[PDB]
């Protein structure tokens, strides 16, 4: 929604700046998507055939 | 409060609220793994390099440089040429998680300052101060406290 | 078999895999256990070495599921990675020969105890990480091995000796001995 | 020539006529490699007539 | 963190000198680490093959 | 003091301090394995010259002296040829490591003054005077003693 | 054996498969696979990543 805003705004392109630009939110990003898969994939693999260490109580 | 007692502690007790300059500076100096040797790296697929790289030709750049009814912007003979290997390599069953898995790891050791087979502590600018972050020590509640709290606020 | 407990043969019998413990054992340990992440085990990690070796044990199920073709990956249930052996170690694991060793002379009533500065001048004239300690087990049985018999052809070994071993650090190389 | 092997050599046999250590391992293993010349076979012929002094319990397979 | 320094620092690249950049320490070098190959790998070759008479008691 | 004598007893009694200018000069003197006639040099990878090189093309060193916004400053045309080679060799066993052992090795050569496969005495100029090193004989207390004392000294 | 009974033996006699419920199992989705939207998927999709196993289906035919 706000980036088909601009996108049709009559603006020239030299006044479109990283400031006039809204930021993604958190969820739509590399950082996230990134940090997500060794969310899974060091941990999918940190609990395959692997369960002596750290399951006390 | 020393750089090993942090470690424990201050996951259960102590806040980085209450910690000093002389006391922050420390935790963000390198372990004592860095100072140590360490020879034999592993070697991995480099995403930072680009095998399909080329020169600039400087008549494309003097064609592209003027601009106006050009259809097609690059070279396109080395990209060619490394997809037709490919093609011809059969190497299918490993390399379907190796383009898929692989870069996850180094694309977020980039976010890091952390190269591509690094295994070692690389620093990072936070403000003013430098951070050395790790592949297993990401030091990550360091970081969002010198952002946080260290905004307008100086500690070294 | 490590599926379930049976396979057929060719009369078509039960073979049982119950009650049979099952160990598979390879090496898959070149360009990782190297010098390669695993300089300096001399500190061995409480908190540290400990996570070196929680992403090298997750390297190596990256090798299991692309070379073992991974159903091993769901039939077997522990996967055991061994740490690299720490020289802090072969100082008993060494001396856990030498039990073994008087067991071959009991007969003889040998008694053989070495010093902890004897085991250093083995350890660092015999051992590296990265062949595993086998070379010093042939270092004991043919160097130092060989002589207490050359101390038993001519006859200087009484059959009740308490033998010494010891270095006194001149590069010099003496074996003590008492009745 | 090659005192250095000769006394491995020696070394098994005292390691063998002396009760040591004997497991179902035979006693002294060897693989002999070098030039085509040199004293390769008659290390062993010399083992027969002077282990055994019989020449008799060499074994040529 | 001397490294760092001369880094961050508002100094023009001509003014930087080997007078004014400090030396690495003894563990840090090239000369270091290629000799400890050598009490590595030199010591290691004779780990083969333990010299017989070589150690005498 | 007489050159066998100096590697014996130097070591255990006689100290560098105490030594005549005409028997420093005669231990850093070639040894009698030099001029002792030696043919048959074993060959190895030289890792001195490098196969993947070319010749300077002169609109490269044209274009990049123009300096700005250029994205490679090489040709890269014999540098992946050779890469392809080692992907297609299927030689693993051995290169694995024998070059691994010799990087390090002919690296220490060369801060000795001693080339690739030289199993022979080469100079090192320290001060004003050469000393002859060896692959074996290094001489490395004599290194040690003449840059030490002989910085603000002369002994010929 | 999956389109006639009537199956010769070395005797060369007939051996019905008449009710008997045959059974073939085999993996053929192993390491190709992987994701396809669905392994990280326990919603799994209940309109729409259903067609995908449907043509997931499809393809190991
Ligand atoms: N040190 C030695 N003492 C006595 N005779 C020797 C010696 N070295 C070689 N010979 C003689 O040279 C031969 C050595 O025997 P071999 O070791 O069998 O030689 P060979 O030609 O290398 O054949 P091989 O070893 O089976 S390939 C015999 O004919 C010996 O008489």
């Amino acid at each position: 929604e706000p980036y088909l805003k601009i996108g049709r705004s009559h603006t020239l392109y030299t006044h479109i700046t990283p400031d006039a630009v809204p930021q993604l939110p958190k969820e739509c990003t590399l950082k996230h998507l990134s940090s997500y898969m060794e969310e899974k994939l060091k941990s999918m693999e940190s609990k395959k055939n692997i369960e002596s260490g750290k399951y006390e109580f | 409060a020393v750089k090993d007692i942090k470690k424990l502690i201050e996951e259960g007790i102590l806040d980085y609220e209450d910690l000093t300059e002389n006391e922050l500076r420390k935790l963000a100096k390198p372990d004592d793994n860095f100072y140590e040797l360490s020879p034999y790296a592993s070697d991995e697929k480099d995403l930072s390099l680009n095998e399909t790289s080329g020169l600039t030709n400087e008549q494309l750049k003097n064609f592209l440089g003027q601009n106006g009814t050009y259809h097609m912007s690059y070279d396109s003979k080395s990209i060619d040429y490394a997809k037709q290997k490919k093609s011809e390599k059969k190497e299918d069953q490993q390399e379907d998680d190796d383009g898929f898995y692989d870069a996850y790891k180094q694309i977020k050791n980039s976010y890091d300052g952390i190269p591509n087979n690094f295994n070692h502590e690389a620093p990072q600018l936070i403000g003013n101060n430098y951070v050395f972050t790790s592949i297993y020590d990401t030091k990550e509640n360091l970081i969002k406290f010198l952002k946080k709290n260290s905004e307008y606020d100086l500690y070294d | 078999i490590l599926g379930d407990g049976y396979i057929n043969d060719n009369h078509r019998r039960n073979i049982d895999f119950s009650n049979t413990i099952i160990i598979m054992t390879s090496n898959l340990g070149a360009e990782l256990f190297k010098k390669k992440l695993f300089f300096d085990a001399d500190n061995s990690g409480t908190p540290e070495y400990k996570r070196v070796m929680e992403d090298v044990r997750l390297s190596l199920i990256k090798k299991c599921k692309k070379v073992f073709k991974p159903e091993f990956v769901n039939r077997i249930d522990k996967i055991g990675v061994f740490e690299p052996l720490n020289k802090k170690n072969l100082h008993k694991i060494v001396a856990l020969r030498f039990k073994k060793l008087e067991k071959r002379l009991e007969e003889k009533n040998i008694q053989v105890s070495v010093s902890e500065k004897a085991i250093d001048y083995i350890i660092d004239q015999s051992y590296d990480p990265e062949l595993g300690a086998r070379p010093t087990l042939i270092f004991i049985e043919s160097v130092i091995m060989t002589k207490f018999a050359i101390m038993y052809l001519k006859k200087e070994l009484v059959d009740d000796m308490d033998v010494f071993v010891d270095y006194n650090s001149k590069a010099k190389n003496l074996v003590i001995n008492l009745s | 020539g090659n005192e250095d092997i000769i006394k491995s050599l020696s070394d098994a046999v005292v390691k063998a006529a002396t009760g040591m250590k004997d497991p179902e391992k035979p006693i002294g293993t060897f693989l002999f490699l070098g030039p085509t010349g040199v004293g390769k076979t008659e290390l062993a012929k010399t083992l027969a007539i002077e282990l055994f002094n019989s020449k008799d319990n060499l074994i040529r397979v």
